[PDB]
């Protein structure tokens, strides 16, 4: 593949979530180029965050991301069903790094 | 507002290749990098190639070069791509998407897919 | 006594970073190649008989060849000599009358071109004119009985024929500056680009530059100093254009062994259209005899400058351009007033191990061009009477690189990019514009009168 | 040893105040495909007449060197004299005044010739 | 109805190709056109 996404993630209706995106100092540490996404299972996506932490005009203020060295993150607080979607990341890497697919399930088993 | 509009649905048999497009309007076509990426339902997105519409520069991975040929038109205003040599493991919903920071002189980067097509489905069995 | 003042000086060696406009200079001599102002040398003013270069010790100005505002100033010139040798010639919208084309008069062995024919007007208004020409199957395309054709631009652009007087041979031009502005030159050998250059030199007129319409490679250009220049704004970004500048020229023998006849078609009054006269006898397509000895020579030089960029024991691949229009995939260059594209697949293909004849390249011909994508103003390149042998110094190269793939085990490389701002930059990589601030101050013990 | 134009680039301020008639002499120096010349030269005397303008309003007029009657306001980075003329260059000097020369320059003109030349019409009359 | 002040006006016109002619109708306001001196043309 070309991007380290987690196997499966989970969250509850009425709470909150956040995701870690970790790498090396050659990909995230030195290049201000990290963008984030949200997409309902099978729908048209739309850019959530670009350049570490900037949203397009039309994206909710409930979204905001970060870059801490080699460990970047996006954070969502106050979960609604607006967020019952699959989640992806993106990172600077020569040509392009592409993620492997993080499935949103229910944790507890 | 500007849009990226793809075609409908096409179903095929093994040993084939499919015409899938994504036209554009609302801006000056010549300066927008464009990618073809494919998604598995609820899984992830895998990259196959990108295009510089300024004279047509394209590039693929290495499980694709030779299979993928990819082009556009600058006055008919449309993007194309055709992945050749189809197996039953090449079914996906293919998305055209444009980068965040292009221009007509300097370049960078690889980020930010704001405008998305609706997704074109290709099936092989 | 001990209460300091301020003292004013004029003509202090001081400068800053600022961008502005230059002017052309082609000596008192280039005017005499004539051909009714080849390219651009007409009203432009002759050069001063000695371009004074002054070397600077202990000067570390921070340079920039990429965001350099002169690489863009250069790209704008080729459009206006066009326009001011375009708007006053023959506009050719009557040329979008349907054509009848066919594989030419041969023993078949197919044919790339077509023996066409179609309808036009003449000196008189009522009466008109049919006349036949020969077009490359690239210049034309079908439409719907036999196969019927029409010109390729008519579904995009109206067309204006150029004038055969103005020759499109790229003509050298010096870039010169006036008072308050000047030009830096980082003549240094091992110059890595970004930032301070320890041995700056300054000039009024740059070394002469040729506006060669050349993608991928560069011809008739500027050789490097010492090692081979290998530049890229971001080598870890394959969308960044990577450009080469050799110190050694590779020989090329481009030609087009055809005696062309210029049919003078009256479609005005006045306006004279040129049709492909009956090409003389035996049929051969344009080519270039490239000295394979000189080709593989500069090949081994640069390749060995690249294993230093990746570990210690590696595997390095080479292939042709992964895709692009003729300017990108092929080697594009003007050759005598016409345009050649020589299929660079016969250049990029190799792998060697750890312990007389000539390659030659197949070249296509393109006359109808919508170049500069100025939709609203496309043109026709007039035909050239005379076989066009053309030698030049193969000077540069434009290429990119693949993506992720399987790591360490290998990684591949191929030409591309195309965008001419690099080819233009290969002639301006060592220059930087500054402005002079001749006022200087200091606190001495000096007082005037009150 | 005649080092050229701005050849005293990275040399001492004292030595670099010698050739004051070298970076000021050639600051004036005595259709299409022609717009280029007639455009660029409109900038030559704009960044030269500015100097023929400013010396006249200071205690200068007479070209090259000319002093002032103004307090060096010691809020500026004042330094020892044997650490200025003896050792500094005209390229290291101007980098210092950068952050505040827009506050600095409001004096020679606003103070000296606004008053030191109004001590001359508090001189010559009665 | 519920009225017209505008018309549905068909006409022929020279297209990209010099030989091909084109059918197309437009709509214009009563100020952009004028009758010259049966239906009206």
């Amino acid at each position: 593949s070309a991007l380290t996404q987690p196997a499966s993630v989970s969250g509850s209706p009425g709470q909150s979530i956040t995701i870690s995106c970790a790498g090396s100092s050659r990909d995230v540490g030195g290049f201000d180029l990290v963008s984030w996404y949200q997409q309902h299972p099978g729908k048209a996506p739309k850019l959530i965050i670009y350049e570490v932490n900037k949203r397009p005009s039309g994206i909710s203020s409930r979204f905001s991301a970060s870059k801490s060295g080699n460990t970047a993150s996006l954070t969502i607080s106050g979960l609604q069903e607006e967020d019952e979607a699959h989640y992806y990341c993106y990172s600077y890497a020569d040509g392009v790094a592409f993620g492997g697919g993080t499935k949103l399930t229910v944790l507890g088993q | 507002e500007v849009q990226l509009v793809e075609s409908g649905a096409q179903v095929k048999k093994p040993g084939a290749s499919v015409t899938v497009s994504c036209t554009a309007s609302g801006y000056k076509f010549t300066g927008y990098h464009m990618h073809w990426v494919r998604q598995a339902p609820g899984r992830g997105l895998e990259w196959m190639g990108w295009i510089n519409p300024f004279r047509g520069a394209v590039k693929y991975p290495q499980n694709f070069r030779g299979r993928v040929s990819m082009t556009r038109d600058t006055s008919m205003e449309i993007f194309y791509m055709e992945l050749s040599r189809l197996t039953s493991d090449d079914t996906a919903v293919y998305y055209c998407a444009r980068e965040m920071f292009d221009s007509s002189a300097d370049w960078s980067p690889w980020r930010g897919m704001v405008a998305w097509g609706q997704g074109t489905l290709v099936t092989v069995s | 006594a001990e209460n300091l003042w301020v003292t004013v000086y004029y003509g202090v060696p001081v400068w800053k970073d600022a961008e502005t406009t230059l002017f052309c200079a082609s000596d008192a001599k280039a005017y005499e190649t004539e051909k009714h102002n080849v390219w651009a040398t007409h009203a432009c003013v002759p050069t001063d008989p000695n371009p004074q270069e002054i070397h600077l010790e202990n000067v570390t100005e921070e340079f920039n060849m990429w965001k350099n505002n002169m690489v863009e100033q250069m790209h704008t010139d080729i459009i206006s000599l066009w326009d001011q040798s375009l708007k006053p010639c023959v506009k050719l919208t009557p040329l979008c009358v349907t054509l009848q084309c066919t594989n030419v008069t041969n023993n078949i062995t197919d044919g790339e071109l077509k023996n066409c024919s179609f309808n036009m007007t003449t000196e008189l208004r009522d009466k008109k004119q049919k006349v036949y020409s020969l077009f490359y199957r690239l210049d034309v395309v079908q439409i719907n009985s036999n196969k019927e054709y029409r010109l390729i631009n008519c579904n995009t652009s109206a067309i204006t024929q150029a004038c055969p007087k103005v020759s499109f041979e790229p003509i050298p031009i010096h870039y010169c500056a006036p008072a308050g502005f000047a030009i830096l030159k980082c003549k240094d050998k091992k110059f890595n680009g970004t930032g301070p250059c320890p041995s700056v030199s300054t000039v009024q007129c740059t070394h002469g530059i040729k506006p060669v319409v050349s993608t991928q490679l560069l011809l008739n250009g500027s050789l490097a100093e010492e090692e081979v220049m290998i530049r890229s704004e971001n080598i870890t970004n394959n969308a960044k254009n990577i450009l080469v500048q050799f110190n050694t020229p590779v020989q090329i023998n481009c030609t087009r062994p055809n005696n062309n006849t210029r049919k003078s078609i009256r479609i005005g009054p006045g306006q004279a259209f040129y049709a492909t006269g009956d090409i003389i006898g035996d049929i051969r397509q344009a080519h270039c005899n490239v000295s394979k000895a000189t080709w593989n020579e500069t090949l081994g030089k640069v390749v060995k400058q690249l294993r230093k960029h990746f570990g210690n024991n590696t595997i390095i691949r080479f292939a042709n351009s992964s895709g692009g229009d003729l300017e990108v995939t092929t080697h594009s260059f003007n050759c005598g007033g016409e345009f050649f594209y020589c299929n660079t697949s016969g250049l990029f293909n190799s792998t060697w191990i750890s312990n007389n004849d000539s390659i030659t390249l197949p070249c296509r011909i393109k006359q109808i061009i919508n170049m500069w994508q100025r939709i609203g103003q496309a043109m026709y390149a007039p035909p050239i009477q005379g076989v066009i042998r053309c030698v030049s110094n193969i000077t540069g190269l434009i290429l990119t690189r693949d993506g992720g793939s399987t790591n360490s085990t290998t990684e591949t490389f191929r030409p591309g990019g195309g965008d001419m701002r690099d080819n233009w930059r290969s002639e301006l990589y060592k220059y930087k514009v500054v402005k002079i601030e001749p006022l200087g101050v200091a606190p001495t013990r000096c007082k005037r009168r009150v | 040893v005649f080092l050229g134009f701005l050849g005293a680039a990275g040399s001492t301020m004292g030595a670099a105040s010698m050739t004051l008639t070298v970076q000021a002499r050639n600051l004036l120096s005595g259709t299409v495909w022609g717009i280029k010349q007639l455009q660029a030269r409109v900038l030559a005397v704009e960044r030269y007449l500015r100097d023929q303008q400013l010396l006249g309003i200071w205690g200068c007029s007479g070209k090259l060197i000319c002093c002032t009657n103004v307090p060096w306001n010691s809020s500026w980075s004042n330094r020892n004299l044997s650490e200025i003329w003896d050792n500094m260059t005209w390229l290291q000097w101007d980098k210092e005044i950068s952050n505040y020369t827009q506050i600095i320059y409001g004096l020679l003109e606003e103070s000296q010739n606004q008053q030191e030349k109004n001590e001359q019409d508090l001189l010559a009359l009665d």
